């Protein structure tokens, strides 16, 4: 269950992600990169599928083999509400990449200036 | 085929995303590889698994950095997202004319 759960938090199948989660699919589950449910749900902008995937569990800080947490990945695609989520769940501000960018760095380098705004005054 | 189109509008809203920051990708930057890596390569590869396999459409898409012979890593970024991007025109077409 894990690769479907992965696809469905992706995807934006709110439907399928609760089936999964009721059927006992791991809140952990790891595609070939890293993410988590919660890393891709986060990054598509799916919030009811980030707060589902919350509730049941998910580690909000993890990180992908490329050193991302959700919070870089939403600050990344620029999903305010998300961020502040996130942030509301205990999401490190300053968790870093392999080359020590954070969510900050990469929403001021991407051009998501409320985000931007948003993790500097949490920091 | 309602999973199908689930999968498109999925794909569609993440291209809207990835189609803007790949302009902003460094891709030379450790940084900038990562994250394309992270937030663009593979989550094409996730939808286009997700397309292809009610159509018994069987491919393994990859980057070609060597149809992209810029300096500029932007340009990379920008060229690499090119090639996603075909990719998915190009499975379309295998799933009209599977349709057909």
């Amino acid at each position: 269950l894990g690769k479907k759960l992965l696809e469905a938090a992706l995807i934006g199948q709110d439907d399928e992600v609760r089936i999964l989660m009721a059927n006992g699919a791991d809140v952990n589950a790891m595609d070939n990169f890293g993410h988590t449910p919660l890393h891709l749900a986060a990054m598509m902008g799916h919030l009811e599928i980030v707060e589902v995937l919350l509730k049941t569990g998910a580690d909000v800080n993890a990180f992908d083999l490329t050193g991302f947490t959700p919070l870089h990945l939403a600050a990344y695609a620029g999903h305010l509400e998300i961020v502040e989520v996130l942030l509301k769940h205990g999401a490190d501000v300053n968790a870093q990449d392999q080359d020590g960018a954070t969510p900050f760095d990469l929403a001021a380098w991407l051009g998501n200036e409320d985000i931007a705004e948003v993790l500097q005054k949490a920091a | 085929i309602k999973a199908f189109e689930e999968t498109l509008k999925g794909f569609e809203t993440w291209l809207k995303v990835a189609m803007q920051k790949a302009t902003l990708i460094d891709y030379n930057s450790l940084t900038g590889q990562a994250l394309f890596q992270s937030a663009i390569y593979a989550p094409a590869l996730s939808f286009f698994s997700s397309m292809g396999a009610p159509f018994g459409i069987i491919e393994t898409f990859t980057l070609a950095p060597t149809k992209c012979p810029y300096l500029d890593g932007l340009k990379i970024s920008a060229c690499l997202m090119e090639q996603v991007i075909q990719n998915y025109r190009m499975i379309v077409a295998l799933i009209q004319n599977k349709l057909s």
